[PDB]
RNA sequence: GGAACUUUACCAGAUCCGGACAGGAUGAGGAUUGACAGAUUGAGUGUUCUUUCUCGAUUCCCUGAAUGGUGGUGCAUGGCC
């Protein structure tokens, strides 16, 4: 038909993601120690790519 | 039974033709350039062209050795029948062969597409070659396949002399997201010898001798 | 027993050897193996000793080891790890050479050995 | 039981033949006991000899 | 044929294996193949050699490259070293 | 419309093949056989036949 | 690409592993290979069930994997046309 998309299929992608839990992950500096982690790892230690990825299906 | 002269020529053909496909294949890296066989009584002669005379040659032959023994446990030659040789080639930068080879290193250690084939072309010609043209093409960019030439200098490409020319080889480079062919073209400068190029001039080149 | 291992790592590596219930029983009714060990201890089959009686009929020579279990160890016939030692070690009770030699069989003619 | 290729020791088919370069068995040049196959040879002409002089 | 190897054949190839270093087997699975120690006398199908060099590729002891229908396995320094211990020789 | 067993070999239970009685062996006798060989197919010296029904068994 | 079988990709069945190599439990006091006669079967096909001998560590049983495909996508590509 025209329509393909129903009030029926309402929340059908959220339902059938499959539900990951997050992990552990010990909790991070807060406040002016969290700037001191923002700031040894860009600086102290040496384009500039803040979030590199490992290589995955594009190359 | 004997074979006739028509039966004997095939497979002396396919003879050549598997020992390249062979050494093309093993000597990649070695950067192989061809095979010259001397068959007579008493012995067959092949002749590497290579530009790593170190790898193609093991060290103390301990390569060439194995790639002896390969030729001869498949064409079942006898002991004693068949001998190899490695040459090198004199200049590296007029060989179509080694420089595809080469080509096909840069893209699969992942340096950039046309950082890697300009590398190729100023190597090239800065070695003395008339012109040069490398084609990448694949998945370079994304998703969709494109097509890049690269170019510099003289090509010569619609004549039938061209064969006698340019020098041409193409490789496939396996990349990790799909497989990309590389093309290297090398137009041969000059070598009247025939070291590498023809002896006599282009086809249209008139040159007009000067008088006493 | 300790000149008896030396005896037949030097037969395992030429070529040859023939171990357990076996075709060993096989070979000593047509008394082609030339010297054999077993158990002395007893085990499965009360320690029959055909194998006593296919060796001194057939004139071949017969030794015998206390320990039937670990009798070759150094023969590696157990699970190794290969960080550590040996597993649980099966059965290996009889033995039958044909093989070299040359080093301690010399030593092996002692005791006037069946012979 | 070994059946396993009876068909295929007996050789007289178009299965028994196959590409010598290629491994394929369709559409070999069998002139001059050549045996490639008819694409697997194109690429291989200037090796055996073959120029396309005309 | 089977690729249930016999254990007569398997030290045998490996004679010749650590002989001349190298064996040239044809992709033919109804065919044989023929090596020599003098006597060339081995007659081991094709389908044999596979298996064993299969199983030790998989146990990184060969470099394999394929030509048109030959297989072409090498022993490495690990390979000659691992072959010695199997056939109990002297370095 | 039933699944086959693929069948996997017998064990024998400590005895592949065996041999004769008076199991003293006071130096007067070897140890009689309880099957033939009936040698050149194709070895013969260690092949032992089959009873099944006393008939025969390799091959030899 | 003029396919009787093969080719072969399709359909009804039947075998075989060509599941390497690891790790774990059976293992030489046997891991397992193969098969004569019958029954099974389309099959003087040991595929399997009965029968008992052969093979002698190659295997097999679990777990993780890997290699094969004339499977898909030519609208992910190389190459050739
Ligand atoms: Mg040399
Ligand atoms: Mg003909």
């Amino acid at each position: 038909g025209k329509i393909h998309g129903s009030l029926a299929r309402a929340g059908k992608v959220k339902n059938q993601t499959p539900k990951v839990a997050k992990q552990e992950k010990p909790k991070q500096p807060r406040g002016r120690a969290l700037k001191r982690l923002k700031y040894t790892r860009r600086f102290l230690s040496k384009k500039v790519h803040m979030n590199k990825q490992p290589p995955g299906k594009a190359g | 039974g004997p074979l006739s002269k028509k039966r004997m020529i095939i497979r002396d053909g396919v003879f050549y033709a598997e020992l390249f496909e062979f050494l093309k294949r093993e000597l990649a890296e070695e950067g192989f350039s061809g095979v010259s066989y001397h068959v007579t009584t008493l012995r067959t002669e092949i002749v590497i062209k290579a530009t790593k005379t170190r790898e193609v040659l093991g060290v103390n032959g301990r390569r060439i050795r194995e790639l002896t023994a390969c030729i001869q446990q498949r064409f079942n030659y006898k002991e004693g029948k068949l001998q190899l040789y490695v040459e090198r080639v004199e200049v590296r930068g007029l060989s179509a062969m080694a420089q595809v080879e080469s080509l096909r290193f840069k893209l699969l250690s992942n340096l950039q597409v046309r950082r890697a084939a300009m590398g190729i072309i100023r190597y090239v010609m800065e070695s003395g070659a008339k012109g040069c043209e490398v084609t990448v093409g694949g998945k370079i960019k994304g998703q969709r396949a494109k097509s890049m030439t690269f170019r510099d200098g003289y090509m010569i490409k619609s004549g039938t002399a061209h064969k006698s020319f340019v020098d041409s080889a193409c490789r496939h480079c396996y990349m990790r997201a799909g497989c990309i062919g590389v093309k290297v073209k090398i137009m041969l400068p000059g070598d009247s010898t025939g070291r590498n190029g023809p002896s006599e001039p282009l086809p249209d080149v008139i040159t007009v001798i000067e008088p006493k | 027993e300790d000149a008896v291992r030396i005896v037949i790592q030097k037969a395992l590596e030429a070529n040859g050897l023939v171990r357990g219930l076996s075709e060993v029983a096989r070979t000593l009714d047509c008394k082609t193996a030339h010297m054999c060990i077993l158990a002395d201890d007893c085990e499965d089959e009360e320690y029959k000793k055909l194998v006593t009686a296919l060796a001194k009929q057939g004139n071949i020579d017969l030794i015998n080891v206390e320990e039937r279990e670990k009798l070759a160890q150094w023969a590696g016939l157990v699970r190794r790890d290969v960080a550590g030692e040996v597993t649980k070690t099966l059965k290996c009770s009889s033995v039958a050479i044909r093989d070299f030699g040359e080093r301690t069989k010399a030593l092996d003619y002692l005791l006037s050995q069946l012979h | 039981l070994d059946q396993w290729r009876s068909r295929q020791k007996i050789g007289m088919g178009k299965g028994a033949r196959c590409c010598v370069i290629c491994s394929n068995q369709k559409a070999l040049i069998r002139k001059y006991e050549l045996n490639v196959c008819r694409q697997c040879f194109r690429e291989n002409a200037e090796h055996i000899g073959f120029t396309k002089l005309r | 044929m089977s690729t249930y190897v016999p254990k007569p054949s398997r030290d045998n190839v490996y004679r010749f294996f650590f002989t001349e270093g190298v064996i040239a087997c044809k992709k033919d699975r109804m065919g044989t193949w023929t090596g020599t120690l003098g006597g060339n006398t081995f007659t081991v199908p094709c389908i044999q050699v596979m298996q064993l060099m299969r199983s030790l590729k998989s146990r990184n002891l060969i470099k394999e490259q394929y030509a048109w229908r030959h297989y072409y396995w090498t022993l490495n320094d690990e390979g000659i070293a691992y072959m010695r211990s199997y056939l109990h020789l002297a370095p | 419309p039933k699944k086959p067993t693929h069948r996997h070999k017998l064990e024998k239970m400590r005895a592949l093949k065996y041999f004769k009685v008076t199991e003293n062996d006071d130096g007067s006798y070897k140890v009689e056989r309880t099957r033939q060989d009936c040698p050149h197919p194709q070895c013969g010296a260690g092949v032992y036949m089959a009873q099944h029904k006393d008939r025969q068994y390799h091959l030899t």
